[PDB]
RNA sequence: UUUUUUUACUUAUUCAAUGAAGCGGGGCUGGACUUGCGUCCAACUUCUGGAGUUAAGGUCC
């Protein structure tokens, strides 16, 4: 029913698109992702976010992964509220 | 004597279904004015045969077959949970609760009258030998008839030592002293 | 082409025709009586309630932090009786010509466990991480220690297994294990596990460890009262 | 369906959070009756 | 050490824990045997005040008696 | 917050049975009422003093 938006952050360095998708895909069913990254250069701003197809779904992988502790990174895990997440967020995604 | 007269264990044949014995043997048992009967049954879960013993009902004979347990017919020497009766029936070594194999009804043309049911909360009201009325859980199994052997009583024993012969392998005590015809340092009585 | 000779022979398990067949009958096994106690144990106490103290015991580390607080403590295992032989040669051979055994022994960093020791390290404020197992018999042992590192602001961390602190200190059980202080290299590896227990175990269970446990019915209870219930409803 | 999107989800959460190793091997006993091990004399 | 701390809990014997500890082994200790060997002390504070060491040769034996 | 009453529960304790054998909740099939699909209730052997036990068989290797 209603999607579900996790903004995700404290990346490490490897723990970029294809590897979200595909960890997240055991989850739940990802329709759209976007990592922020830096366009002068390519690199990764070490955040992300990943719109899941069911809020439900989302709500429990943040938990789940909420503070991990992943490669010296305590990763970030949270839900952005559908007020709150931007109607431009995915664009480039 | 050699087996005690009860029933079966309540087992998932005779809880959900019927189970067919054979009456081999109908026997006189030293001390018991009812007649005891050997029926065999098989083993739902093995080879080997199992030998029981009721007390016999009258009107069974040997080569019978009878029928335990709840989907049996309303025959006699046929064992079912008073729940499967009708209001009226008499039944014999009647339960007081279910899976204690039998303890009212037992002596010779005595019987246990079904006289009501309540199965919103699954008990039965009955009647015992000495009118009084009690109320059993409705799983609980009789057979269907009377205790043979009845009319023992009718006769005289008229003779002293058919009383000693009665009372011998009955082990009760015989003869009676009476407590008059006693000294006062032996009964309350005495004196 | 099938042999015309062969034939098949169906048995009909119904009630009262033929011999049934052997089933898995362990659900109602007669158990001896060492097993069907510590059945019942486990089983009481679940259905009784517990008090707070005791049932903060099973809110405990989860793999992936447990694994990364074995991985760090892994590297400071402490001396083996072969390596204390050694370092023992060494420093007399150190004596014999003349040396200080401080010249020829360097300041060793080790996992600091024994249960009084540890609670002497806690009570000088000296331990940096406490890991204590979550199966400690008797309870009382440890019943405390949650309680006693709060009040001196230390970070602990409940865990899964005192066999699996005897792994790290060399032993079959170990009560509670504590880092002090750790090298230079692993100072950073040490604070970041200790941030990812304060973030990840202690906010997490800091609601849940004031709260009862126990209280659970059993199966058939659970499945009347449900009756019971749909029963009252429809009613 | 949201009840398997849901239960996925929870396997998921479980296999992150405890591992994979979810299920144990128990025996089959034919028997009610539990007998002594024989050990070696 | 932690045996003071263990002392002190033992004092307050009616409180909601003790309580609870005191339930759950008295009914373990009654379905075991009248005279059983304990594997250690369930109280080890108090038997090692009374002197037992965790050494070879000391030995724990549990009873009850009717009282 | 404490003290009485009655009024449910089960985990202490108590009784009984069994070779601790089929308990409880679902699923499949049929029958009923219902609501227009939830309950409860049934699966299995009754002319005969025979016999019933070492899995037949299907399907992947």
């Amino acid at each position: 029913s209603q999607p579900g938006v996790m903004y995700i952050a404290r990346l490490p360095h490897g723990f970029y698109e294809h590897e979200l998708r595909g960890y997240f895909s055991q989850f739940g069913e990802i329709t759209r992702l976007r990592v922020v990254r830096n366009k002068k250069t390519g690199a990764s701003r070490h955040r992300a976010f990943i719109e899941f197809a069911d809020a439900e779904v989302a709500d429990i992988a943040a938990r789940t992964m909420d503070k991990y502790l992943l490669f010296g990174h305590i990763l970030t895990c949270k839900i952005v509220p559908p007020a709150q997440v931007h109607p431009d967020l995915f664009k480039g995604a | 004597r050699k087996a005690p007269a009860k029933f079966r264990p309540l087992d998932y044949a005779e809880r959900h279904g019927y189970i067919r014995g054979i009456v081999k043997e109908i026997i006189h048992d030293p001390g018991r004015g009812a007649p005891l009967a050997r029926v065999v049954f098989r083993s739902p879960y093995k080879y080997k045969q199992i030998t029981e013993t009721f007390i016999a009902n009258e009107g069974m004979y040997t080569g019978q077959f009878i029928y335990a347990g709840k989907n049996a017919a309303l025959t006699v020497g046929n064992i079912l949970p008073l729940s499967s009766v009708p209001e009226g029936t008499v039944v014999s070594n009647v339960e007081e609760k279910p899976g204690d194999r039998g303890a009212l009804g037992r002596t010779s043309g005595n019987y246990v009258t079904v006289v009501g049911h309540n199965p919103d909360e699954g008990k039965t009201r009955i009647k015992l030998p000495s009118g009084a009325k009690k109320v059993v859980p409705s799983s609980s199994r009789g057979m269907i008839g009377i205790v043979a052997g009845g009319g023992r009583t009718d006769k005289p024993l008229l003779k002293a030592s058919r009383a000693k012969h009665k009372f011998a392998v009955k082990r009760n005590r015989w003869p009676k002293t009476r407590g008059v015809a006693m000294n006062p340092v032996d009964h309350p009585h005495g004196g | 082409p099938k042999n015309p000779l062969l034939e098949k022979r169906p048995r009909n398990f119904g009630i009262g025709q033929d011999i049934q067949p052997k089933r898995n009958l362990s659900r109602m096994v007669k158990w001896p009586e060492y097993i069907r106690l510590q059945r019942q144990k486990k089983i009481l106490r679940m259905r009784l309630k517990v008090p707070p103290a005791i049932a903060q015991f099973q809110y405990t580390l989860d793999k992936n932090l447990a694994a990364q607080a074995f991985k760090l403590l892994n590297k400071y295992r402490p001396e083996t009786k072969q390596e204390k032989k050694e370092r023992l040669l060494r420093e007399a051979t150190a004596i014999k010509e003349g040396k200080k055994k401080e010249d020829v022994s360097k300041k060793p960093y080790t996992v600091k466990y024994g249960l009084n020791h540890v609670v002497g390290l806690i009570e000088n404020k000296k331990a940096s991480l406490v890991l204590i197992a979550n199966d400690v018999d008797p309870i009382e042992l440890v019943v405390f220690l949650p309680a006693l590192c709060r009040k001196m602001g230390i970070p602990y961390a409940i865990i899964k297994g005192k066999a699996r602190l005897g792994t790290l200190v060399h032993k079959k059980t170990a009560a509670v294990v504590a880092i002090t202080e750790v090298r230079s290299e692993d100072k950073n590896e040490l604070a970041k596990l200790i941030s990812a227990v304060k973030e990840g175990y202690l906010e997490k269970v800091e609601d849940t460890r004031k709260r009862w446990g126990g209280g659970i019915m059993g199966f058939k209870a659970q499945k009347r009262e449900e009756k019971r219930k749909k029963s009252l409803e429809t009613a | 369906s949201k009840a398997a999107k849901g239960a996925q989800a929870k396997k998921a959460a479980q296999a992150a959070l405890k591992g994979v190793h979810s299920h144990k091997k128990t025996k089959v006993r034919k028997s009610t009756t539990f007998h002594r091990p024989k050990t070696l004399v | 050490g932690a045996l003071k701390y263990l002392e002190e809990l033992s004092k307050k014997k009616q409180s909601d824990v003790v309580r609870f500890l005191l339930r759950v082994r008295c009914w373990e200790y009654r379905q075991l045997n009248v005279i059983h060997r304990a594997s250690r002390p369930s109280r080890p504070d108090k038997a090692r005040r009374l002197g037992y060491k965790a050494k070879q040769g000391y030995v724990i034996y549990r009873v009850r008696v009717r009282r």
